[PDB]
């Protein structure tokens, strides 16, 4: 029988027939309600639940859907994509694929292909005891046909054309605004838009319009839909590793190049392990605040990385912490906002602000000063 | 200003003198011999290689290529790992029968279902069974042997049914190709005049990952256990709702499972480190290794690392990973008494004659890299025949009509009327009439 | 060779080099940093500071690689499970006698430990050159690297503060440089007779003498009073004359640091422990 | 560590010590190293190897080791033999000079059955637990309190189990039927297979049916049971390239020319019922 879901069915009918209660020549069965043998053109649609009716619309994350007969007909809409350079490293493309690179060199993060549009670099460098423990340094942006190039080190102290500048600065072809003292907020008119987070670990995230797929290339890749061609290298052919694809985008000839690294530092570090897991496995629990995020956002991911950089790193404390701020800034992202999520594990500054000041989980840019109201309108860059 | 053959698309933001530039082979070169780069190895100019379907070449230190379109792949194995047509890795344990591949997507061709059944106490469920849907023709894989069904009275789409290695190939004349382990393992191997027309669990093949998960009703979602739940056949069959952690279930069965598996890691693959990123098998086998705890544990194990072994083959790195005491196979059950002529060839890079390809029959895809056991036919009888797995003279080989073997000399089975056929003396399949009415 | 630790915070490499580091938090005693893969690793724990004379050891923990074996004051454990000595796997033996514990592997390594101050390790030649544990390297050099690696001559205690481990829980303290006390020479012939008695005669040629006495002149005036702190020395002196192959006398007197056992138990050294 | 034979009962020659350790979560235990006194010398055999220690300076009871098939054979000039598969399986042959001159795990060897209970202080007990826990050899380990039973421990893995040792009383083995009494080595199978429950369970079931095909090849009947699918061999591992010289020789049979033999050096046992792979050197 069709059934208003698995339809033609009789195609692939391995059996022969006996007696029954039947449909009708027409009027295929009702599944997803509960009538009996209904038209064809009745069928109501489902999605994780509710029972939408054949004209119901609805708006997914990126297209927009309406419940024809049985079947949605769906149609894209916009939405920009997003490059994320976390923990010591680890690398989050335009197109997901994940990769930890351990590098030791400048390296160009993403340039716009025409000739001049821009260009986003990033130190990335040895950061503890051995070469296995890598850090963020510095953020380098050439802009304005690469005829500026502005600097943001790991101390705050960003400064334009080797000289220190004052926040906000608001130019004609990009603007830079440092809202809460940890965290800096670049915009550019071309469409590139950039957070930088000064603690507890240096990181950066990347976010690009929906009019630029596959004019971007470097450490982000192509942004095209396809992410097994991510590791393309400039040079034709595709790479396999995480490292070959890497060391072609040295902004330095003199660097070296690196190697994978295929070892645990949760079995280097046992007295690291113990510690590691009994933190990082909150990601799991239900009653626990992260537990609410579970719906959106799968956590496992997180969770092994939330390990490798407790048990590798050598401040278990900083690690575990930065690991644990980027959960509860994908999650803050499809609405569900992790409200009151330090209160066991990165207190350690919550009660430090200074004397009217409180820690605030929604503290926007324009939220700001007097000044910030006498214009209101200069300085409320969104999204 | 000093370029090396590798920034030479950075830009020089932040020795050899001015002109050439540093290779990374020695001695500075000029930029028209600049070498190329490629999985670690270092071509010079004017190199060949091949990228599973076309031919490149190292011109100016820049890769010029063919533009072919290769086949479309997905994956299938171990307890539930899936990979699509447009490489997405991911995993569902799922008890029903699901739709791997078809094409009534919203009037169509075929389709390819499969059998996922419990396979331990931890929840996971592993594949058992396939069934070929053809025109009206049925195949099914089943109990290491397969099993036509059905067959249509005279339209018999013309397929063909071979052993090759350990593996078992059934190839449709219309495109399509399946090569089966005979335990769990799977790859469903696609035409690319199918582009962008089939759906399934396998994606829809249309060089574009990010619509992989396109529900049974046309709707993009972003779960695993949503897009897998919504291609189940049988309506009544339940809903899967977590994935389970066998090693987590089973804590005293990690300790070999961390220790068997770490070959993957060892020297012993040390080629193929450069060119096949080993996490996503070490993965898999810890994961399959700490589940099958209700016998036959070994088995779980070899295959495993067989699957990351033809990746290392098929990507030019032949390995010879088995010993004694490590997954052993055995070869030589096969030979006769006492003369030596079966081998086992670790990555199957031999082209022999059969009795097949012997006149003029070829197939459509390269199947030189499954390993197994191979003949090596002596000098006075060497035709491999497939159907008997026997070196034999160029004449007594057989008939292969209708995907079936008949012996020389053997009076040909017909379905048709008053049509008697024999198999000569010649290897030739010949039919007379027989006027007892009805005439030549 | 040997590498030992006994006393009041007292070392002695794999090249004698004999020391003072009064550490108390945790410490990495020995390693093969061979850099492709470490075969073993001796992490030593001393203990809160039990009083001015003694200087005990909590727990140790030994890994050979595969398997971690955690040493305490009653119980070993191995694998996170406890056994019940003696254990007889195929590559490892533990065993547990009233005056000591022992382990030996089969990749050349063997520890022997009693339970309150004294802990001695002894290698095979395979791991030449590649020690780097609180022991030093084991390249035969003596005071070569361990001390002057690049020309600086590293004093005691700042060599013992780099090998420390650092455990993501709790922060501890390293120890201060202490003003530098007056060489107590006052009581080296106390020493010098003490060790070179009778008993010990068949070993002043396998031991040298010139580093215990030495560390017996701390001793001496470092630990006022009772006589718990000097006797604990000819005790490694001994055990250090009976490993080489000698055979010592009897020393211990009723007023000379005696020990006691139930029943007509007496009390010896270099004897069958069968 | 257990006593399996030794001549100083009540001033002796030798000692043949065995030492079993837990294999499995069920609390059953198996061999896993053997260690041989000779006089003065002290053989151990232990991780697929024999290790020499405390060689006698000038004594050296002739002693020879040597490998035949998948087994390890040692035998010694006085009248000892020990056979040892390299995982469990052990087996100590002794003359016949040694009758009635023995005590420990195997009994006494005197032609009578009703005593070989004998304790390590000469009493004759009705209980195993009571035997055996008399013969360790460091007082501080504990004693035996009962027998545990695998399958019952295990339900779940009783099916595959009960399934996969019904072999030994299919038609595969119908020649040895009537030669060997199968009963007694389907119950070790089907006990071994209820216990590997950690990992490798493949090995511990090719053991036990090849324990049964060898007592079948010695009573003569060659049985030929492997096949690619149950419980394979891998001999042509050991040809050169691809010279075919090696090959399974299903039971043994075959007396070749080795360099000892060609020197008159001999044996004082026929071990010519061993499974393995044979070498069939060729005429050059
Ligand atoms: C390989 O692909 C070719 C391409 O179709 C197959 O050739 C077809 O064969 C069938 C019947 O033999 C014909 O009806 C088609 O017209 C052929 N195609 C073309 C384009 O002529 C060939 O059969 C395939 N290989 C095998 C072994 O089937
Ligand atoms: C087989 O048994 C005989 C009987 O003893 C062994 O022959 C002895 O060899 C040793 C030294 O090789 C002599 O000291 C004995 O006197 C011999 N015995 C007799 C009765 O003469 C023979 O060695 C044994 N086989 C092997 C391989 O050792
Ligand atoms: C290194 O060589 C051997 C071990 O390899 C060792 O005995 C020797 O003392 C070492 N010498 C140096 C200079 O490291
Ligand atoms: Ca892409
Ligand atoms: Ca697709
Ligand atoms: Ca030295
Ligand atoms: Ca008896």
């Amino acid at each position: 029988m069709d059934t208003c879901s698995h339809l033609e069915v009789s195609s692939l009918c391995e059996e022969h027939r006996m007696d029954g209660c039947f449909c009708p020549e027409g009027t295929v069965y009702d599944d997803i309600g509960d009538s009996g043998c209904v038209p064809v053109s009745q069928c109501h649609c489902r999605l994780h639940g509710h029972l939408y009716t054949p004209g119901q619309e609805i708006t997914n994350d990126c297209e927009q859907c309406v419940c024809n007969a049985g079947r949605w007909v769906c149609k894209d809409l916009p939405c920009p994509g997003t490059c994320a350079l976390e923990g010591g490293s680890h690398i989050t493309t335009f197109d997901g694929k994940t990769y930890t690179f351990h590098g030791d060199c400048y390296y160009v993060l993403a340039k716009g292909d025409h000739n001049d549009s821009y260009a986003l670099l990033g130190e990335l460098a040895p950061c503890g005891s051995t070469d296995k423990q890598t850090c963020l340094k510095t953020v380098v942006l050439l802009a304005d046909k690469k005829k500026n190039v502005v600097v943001f080190k790991s101390d705050g102290s960003v400064l334009l054309n080797e000289l220190q500048v004052n926040l906000p600065h608001v130019t004609a072809s990009f603007s830079v605004f440092r809202p809460s003292s940890y965290h800096i907020m670049v915009s550019m008119a071309i469409g590139v838009r950039l957070q930088v987070q000064l603690a507890p670990v240096m990181q950066l995230f990347v976010t690009l319009d929906q009019a630029s797929q596959g004019q971007v290339q470097g450490l982000c890749g192509n942004f095209n839909g396809l992410e097994g061609d991510d590791f393309k290298t400039a040079s034709g052919l595709v790479e396999a590793t995480g490292a070959g694809f890497a060391n072609t985008w040295k902004a330095q000839s003199s660097c070296h190049d690196k190697l994978d690294w295929l070892d645990d530092p949760c079995s280097l570090n046992i007295e690291s392990a113990n510690y590691a897991e009994h933190w990082c496995s909150l990601l799991k629990k239900t009653e626990t605040p992260f537990g609410r995020c579970h719906s959106a956002v799968d956590p496992a991911e997180y969770y092994k990385r939330c390990k490798y950089d407790t048990c590798n790193c050598q401040n278990n404390e900083d690690c575990l912490c930065a690991a644990l701020s980027s959960y509860a800034r994908a999650c803050t992202a499809k609405g569900v906002m992790l409200w009151g999520w330090r209160e066991h594990v990165c207190n350690k500054d919550v009660g430090s602000c200074p004397n009217s000041q409180v820690f605030l989980y929604n503290l926007t840019t324009c939220q700001q000063t007097c000044r910030s109201l006498s214009e209101a309108d200069s300085h409320c860059l969104e999204g | 200003r000093a370029l090396s053959c590798q920034t030479l698309a950075a830009g020089y933001y932040h020795v050899c003198p001015d002109g050439l530039m540093d290779d990374g082979r020695g001695g500075c070169v000029v930029e028209k011999e600049c070498p190329c780069v490629h999985n670690n190895d270092l071509y010079s100019s004017g190199a060949k290689i091949k990228v599973d379907c076309n031919t490149c070449t190292c011109k100016r230190g820049r890769w010029v290529c063919t533009q072919a379109v290769c086949h479309g792949t997905c994956s299938i194995y171990g307890s539930g790992h899936y990979i699509t047509f447009d490489g997405k890795y991911y995993d569902f344990d799922g008890h029903c029968s699901y739709v791997a591949v078809q094409d009534y997507c919203g009037l169509g061709s075929f389709s390819i279902i499969t059998e996922n059944v419990p396979c331990g106490t931890t929840g996971v469920t592993c594949s058992k069974a396939i069934k070929i849907f053809m025109g009206r023709t049925e195949l099914k894989l089943e109990d290491k042997h397969r099993v036509v069904i059905q067959r249509d009275e005279g339209h018999h789409v013309a397929y063909t049914t071979r052993e090759v290695g350990q593996y078992l190939v059934v190839e449709s004349s219309t495109g399509i190709i399946v090569i089966w382990d005979k335990r769990t393992t799977v790859f469903i191997k696609l035409a690319p005049s199918y582009k962008g027309t089939v759906c399934g669990l396998c994606g829809n093949f249309d060089h574009r990952s990010n619509n992989d998960f396109t529900t049974r009703d046309h709707m993009v979602v972003s779960s695993e256990l949503d897009f897998g739940n919504s291609w189940k056949e049988a309506p009544t069959c339940p809903d899967v709702s977590t994935n389970p952690e066998p090693c987590s279930l089973n804590p005293h069965r990690r300790s070999w499972a961390e220790k068997q598996c770490s070959i993957l890691k060892s020297s012993v693959f040390s080629i193929c480190h450069s060119k096949v990123d080993p996490k996503p098998f070490y993965e898999a086998c810890v994961h399959d290794s700490c589940s099958c705890d209700t016998g036959g544990d070994c088995e779980c194990f070899c295959s495993a690392v067989a699957s990351y072994a033809q990746e290392c083959t098929k990507e030019g790195a032949c390995v010879f990973w088995r010993t004694p005491d490590l997954c052993p196979i055995f070869c030589d059950y096969y030979n006769p008494p006492h003369e030596c002529e079966w081998h086992y060839e670790p990555c199957g890079n031999r082209s022999f004659e059969t009795c097949r390809t012997i006149n003029g029959i070829h197939s459509n895809i390269s199947v030189s890299y499954l390993e197994g056991c191979y003949p090596r036919c002596p000098k006075d009888r060497p035709i491999y025949e497939e159907d008997l797995k026997k070196c034999v003279t160029a004449d007594k080989c057989g008939c292969y009509v209708e995907d079936t073997h008949y012996p020389p000399g053997a009076s040909v089975p017909t379905e048709e009327t008053c049509k008697s056929c024999v198999c000569t003396n010649s290897s030739q399949v010949v039919c007379r009439p027989e006027e007892g009415f009805c005439y030549w | 060779n040997v590498c030992s630790t006994w006393g009041n915070f007292h070392y002695k490499t794999f090249d004698g080099d004999v020391f003072r580091f009064p550490g108390l938090c945790d410490y990495n005693f020995a390693s093969d940093c061979r850099g492709s893969y470490k075969e073993f690793a001796v992490h030593l724990k001393r203990g809160p500071g039990q009083a001015e004379a003694p200087a005990g050891v909590e727990s140790i923990l030994l890994t050979i690689k595969d398997d971690t074996i955690y040493l305490t004051r009653h119980l070993a454990v191995l694998n996170g499970a406890v056994v019940s000595t003696p254990h007889y796997s195929p590559g490892l033996l533990i065993e547990k006698s009233d005056a000591y514990t022992k382990v030996y592997s089969r990749a050349g390594l063997t520890l022997m430990w009693n339970r309150e101050d004294a802990l001695m390790l002894e290698l095979d030649t395979k791991f030449r050159n590649h020690t780097c544990g609180l022991c030093g390297d084991y390249n035969g050099l003596q005071s070569y690297s361990e001390f002057l690696s690049d020309g600086v001559l590293f004093s005691p205690l700042e060599f013992g503060n780099m090998q420390k481990i650092n455990q993501p829980d709790v922060v501890c303290e390293d120890p201060e440089e202490e003003v530098a006390p007056a060489s107590c020479s006052e009581h080296r012939a106390e020493c010098e007779r003490l060790l070179t008695a009778e008993a010990f005669a068949d070993c002043q040629d396998l031991v040298p003498l010139e580093p215990y006495l030495r560390a017996c002149q701390q001793d001496r005036c470092r630990c006022p009073g009772g006589d718990t702190c000097v006797c604990s020395t000819v005790a490694e002196f001994s055990r250090q004359c009976s490993h080489a192959g000698g055979r010592p006398g009897n020393w211990r007197t009723a007023t000379l640091c005696p020990k006691t056992c139930p029943g007509n138990l007496v009390y010896l050294e270099s004897g069958s422990p069968c």
